[PDB]
């Protein structure tokens, strides 16, 4: 999954 | 509030705030317009479930793929469910119909705690009414350059991928908060940016913001 830093 | 935000952005950008003989960006600062809420963490699992996120008060939420939202307050028990048509219900973790979504929210919760930094962790949020309801995520999208997050209180947040800069646009105060590459932050009134100007970087991000608000309105 893509995600914030 | 998107239409208001579009008007405010049109106004600041038409003033060409970086095309000035002497930009005095600092004179446009107004720390009292710092937001109460912004998105501190997010997880895009839209392949399967949706977008999980944390707000700066440490509450969490999920915008599911079926366009419903479940929010968990920082008290750890209180829930608000928002249907696709906007209908709100107030519940507690402590109905069977929401067990699956509650479980998904907890897993997003855990992932954000396990892996991610809190954006704006060093910023003191504005104090408002301790008893007010939380805003929730209305919609979001990803572009080449940023993720765009639109909250139900009208705020629009744009987090830029390349340099980790972030814009939080607050149309009720016609203000913008900018978090720079060094994690320093400033809040500006858009009208004061018209008066005093701003650097090319911020000007570029404000043009980009107007493009994003148009995309939100088109969606
Ligand atoms: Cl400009
Ligand atoms: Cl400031």
């Amino acid at each position: 999954p893509l995600h914030s830093t | 509030h998107l239409s208001d935000m579009l008007q405010q952005l049109h106004s600041v950008n038409a003033s060409k705030p970086s095309e000035r003989g002497l930009v005095r960006q600092e004179e446009a600062e107004d720390p009292a317009c710092i937001p109460i809420f912004w998105v501190s963490k997010w997880v895009d699992y839209s392949d399967k479930y949706g977008l999980g996120y944390q707000l700066c008060d440490n509450s969490v939420g999920v915008l599911f793929n079926d366009s419903t939202r479940l929010i968990l307050y920082n008290d750890g028990d209180s829930l608000q469910y928002i249907e696709r048509d906007g209908t709100e219900s107030y519940l507690t973790v402590s109905p069977n119909s929401l067990m699956k979504k509650i479980t998904l929210l907890k897993y997003f919760r855990n992932y954000m705690s396990e892996h991610l930094l809190k954006a704006g962790a060093n910023i003191t949020p504005r104090e408002g009414d301790e008893l007010a309801r939380l805003p929730y995520l209305r919609t979001w999208f990803r572009t080449r350059s940023a993720i765009i997050l639109h909250l139900s209180n009208g705020s629009v947040q744009i987090n830029f991928f390349q340099d980790h800069t972030k814009l939080i646009l607050c149309p009720l105060m016609a203000a913008v908060t900018y978090i720079d590459e060094k994690r320093d932050f400033r809040t500006y009134r858009l009208s004061l940016l018209e008066e005093y100007g701003c650097c090319k970087e911020l000007a570029s991000r404000l043009r980009y913001a107007r493009t994003m608000v148009d995309k939100l309105l088109s969606s």
